RNA sequence: GCUUUACUGCAGGCUGUCGCUGAGGACUCUCACUCCGGGAGGAGGACACCGAUAGCCGGGCA
RNA sequence: ACUCGUACGGUCACUGAAUCCUGCCCAGUGCAGGUAUCUGAACACCUCGUACAAGAGGACGAAGGACCUGUCAACGGCGGG
RNA sequence: GAAACAUCUCAGUAUCGGGAGGAACAGAAAACGCAACGUGAUGUCGUUAGUAACCGCGAGUGAACGCGAUACAGCCCAAAC
């Protein structure tokens, strides 16, 4: 399955119908000013840490398509679920 | 106006600038060749001394102590002592150097009692402190209205029980309010969590 | 004759196989052990939820239902008998140290009452005025805006 | 108890950096500091030593 | 400690008198050496950020690694067609 | 103990080194912060409370201000001159 760059769909807002884009979450970096950047040095020292002395985990034989449905006139977006797709093409 | 004293003091506010800078660079050379506990006729920092309780009387002794520098000198572990328990070159002790000093001093003088102590410099590998001790047996002091308190049998070895000012400042007793719930009235009285 | 009392002779004292009542294994682990594995049944799921506001930033109001007042108008002979008029503040227990007193409306109001409190519920009023009565907002309550 | 390219750490070695530490991205110096000399004095020199920290290695050890 | 010791020394390993000999292999691993280039932490440093701080990016860049060479009386190898 | 186990727990427990007294320690606010026109050294007891807070946010860990009580007692230097 591909994905129409601009399809006519609904949205939990204006109680109407407009045009919603398709953009795969470009996410964000690590603040450095979060509740995990502090307890990472407080839950350590000499020895082990458990969750901090642990490492990243594997993945499924596929990755669900994480998105963000931006709006035309509006300009904002919401979040739906994703599908296990090896790839995806936002046709045009 | 300013007291001659306030000059000595105002100087040690930055023992690395001006005349005092030249002094230390010199003295230390002599110091580095002295024992670990040297008695000295007069306090190097007069203001501080007097301020801390010093007096030019009979039975009031002053001694410069020199303790090795660094943090902690901890062995690894004999039996099977895990990771969180392998202290050697990454941890330090619960007693600050000045306290170590005061103690070595009072030991050198098995009859004198610690009054207080102050810093007098430190090169790259040792720190020096002058400690004011007092003879609780010289009437010269038994009479003194300002020092006769240090004679009570319950002042014996007062330093070894952390009754020094620096002793108390280390036992976490400075603050009377927040953050001193586990310290006062006694560290031991608080299952040592301070 | 208690249960324990009759156990002498049972050998197992109710346990069953003399092999049961041994160590913590029998209990599935000490305390809340495996609270999410074998003994996961009926254990508030794992996680952190919501937040709390600093303890000294919390308003704890002393409340009372019009019903409580009404039911004791006549029995409150030590109070005002206007054309009845009562300052709730002098009626609620635990008042002295409450962030403020609020009168909650709930139940009938078989009386004409002149109630005075820090704050009332939009309903406590209806039930008051509708009973041919007035309600007065204390000077304190005068922060409703 | 033992092994290793098991997991996790520690000694320890190597290295950058900060303090000790001074005068005029390559240099001179002498005054701290180190070593040799009985001594005079000689060698070395802001390096090395030591405190702290950072990266690599790290069954020698837990 | 070695050490009242100094390379004809003593340390660390292997083989195991004499005698005849001791082939080939440096790809992996180890050790050692070199290295244009690449990679490479922290401090100081530049830009932005915060009346400060948390923070964002840059810049330089050690050992080490990549990479290259030496080495099997170093761990070991000496097949199939 | 966490039904393994590294953080965590056991526990600042066991054990060790130093030292005082008939009691020790603490103690006259760079306090508190029922934020107030409020309290007024210090221990301790009851409570506050398994509360706030911590924590492979797991197992578990865990105060304080206040309040009611016990007893109450406040002072001396350094410096200025
Ligand atoms: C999908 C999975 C992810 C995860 O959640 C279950 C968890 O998120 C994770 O382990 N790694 C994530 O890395 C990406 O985002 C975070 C996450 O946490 C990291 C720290 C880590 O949790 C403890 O060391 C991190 C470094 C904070 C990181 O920052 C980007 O656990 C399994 C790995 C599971 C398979
Ligand atoms: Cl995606
Ligand atoms: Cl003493
Ligand atoms: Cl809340
Ligand atoms: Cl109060
Ligand atoms: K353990
Ligand atoms: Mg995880
Ligand atoms: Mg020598
Ligand atoms: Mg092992
Ligand atoms: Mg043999
Ligand atoms: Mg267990
Ligand atoms: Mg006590
Ligand atoms: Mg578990
Ligand atoms: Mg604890
Ligand atoms: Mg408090
Ligand atoms: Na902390
Ligand atoms: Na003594
Ligand atoms: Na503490
Ligand atoms: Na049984
Ligand atoms: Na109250
Ligand atoms: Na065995
Ligand atoms: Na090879
Ligand atoms: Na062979
Ligand atoms: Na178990
Ligand atoms: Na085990
Ligand atoms: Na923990
Ligand atoms: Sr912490
Ligand atoms: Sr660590
Ligand atoms: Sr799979
Ligand atoms: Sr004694
Ligand atoms: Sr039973
Ligand atoms: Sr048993
Ligand atoms: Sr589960
Ligand atoms: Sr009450
Ligand atoms: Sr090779
Ligand atoms: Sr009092």
């Amino acid at each position: 399955m591909q994905m129409p760059r601009r399809f006519n769909t609904y949205c939990p807002h204006c109680n109407e119908h407009q045009e919603h884009e398709v953009e795969k979450v470009r996410s964000g970096r690590q603040t450095g000013m979060k509740w995990i950047d502090r307890q990472r040095e407080r839950n350590s020292g000499i020895g082990n840490d458990g969750k901090f002395s642990k490492v990243p985990g594997g993945d499924k034989p596929t990755k669900k398509t994480d998105l963000k449905y931006r709006c035309g006139e509006c300009g904002k977006a919401h979040l739906r679920e994703g599908w296990r797709a090896g790839r995806l093409e936002f046709q045009e | 106006a300013r007291s001659a004293y306030s000059y000595i003091r105002d100087a040690w506010k930055n023992p690395g600038d001006g005349q005092l800078a030249e002094l230390q660079w010199q003295r230390q050379q002599e110091w580095r060749n002295e024992g670990a506990v040297e008695r000295i006729e007069r306090p190097t920092r007069l203001d501080k001394a007097r301020s801390q309780g010093y007096k030019a009387k009979q039975g009031v002794i002053v001694a410069r102590v020199s303790v090795r520098k660094g943090s902690a000198r901890k062995r690894r572990h004999k039996a099977g002592r895990r990771s969180k328990r392998q202290g050697v070159t990454r941890i330090t002790r619960r007693k600050d150097i000045q306290r170590v000093a005061e103690e070595r001093a009072s030991r050198t003088f098995p009859n004198l009692r610690v009054l207080n102590s102050y810093s007098v410099g430190q090169d790259g590998r040792q720190k020096w402190h002058e400690v004011i001790l007092i003879d609780p047996n010289h009437p010269a002091i038994q009479n003194d209205d300002d020092l006769s308190w240090i004679c009570a049998d319950d002042q014996a070895d007062r330093v070894f029980r952390g009754l020094t000012g620096a002793g108390r400042r280390n036992r976490g007793l400075s603050g009377k309010g927040k953050g001193s719930e586990k310290t006062r009235p006694s560290l031991r009285s608080n299952g040592g969590k301070g | 004759t208690s249960k324990k009392k009759r156990q002498r002779g049972s050998r197992t004292h109710g346990g069953g196989s003399h092999k049961n009542r041994r160590g913590a294994g029998h209990r599935g682990g000490r305390g809340d052990a495996g609270r999410d594995k074998h003994e996961f049944h009926n254990h508030e799921p794992l996680g952190k939820s919501g937040f709390k506001r600093p303890q000294k930033v919390q308003e704890e109001a002393a409340t009372i239902d019009v019903r409580e007042i009404d039911e004791n108008v006549t029995l409150l002979a030590a109070d005002d008998v206007a054309e009845f008029r009562v300052d709730v503040r002098d009626v609620v227990e635990e008042a002295d140290d409450a962030d403020y007193v609020k009168v909650l409306g709930a139940g009938q109001v078989r009386h004409e009452l002149t109630l005075i409190a820090d704050d009332f519920s939009e309903g406590a009023r209806e039930k008051v005025e509708g009973a041919g009565g007035s309600v007065e907002l204390t000077d304190l309550g005068e922060e409703r805006q």
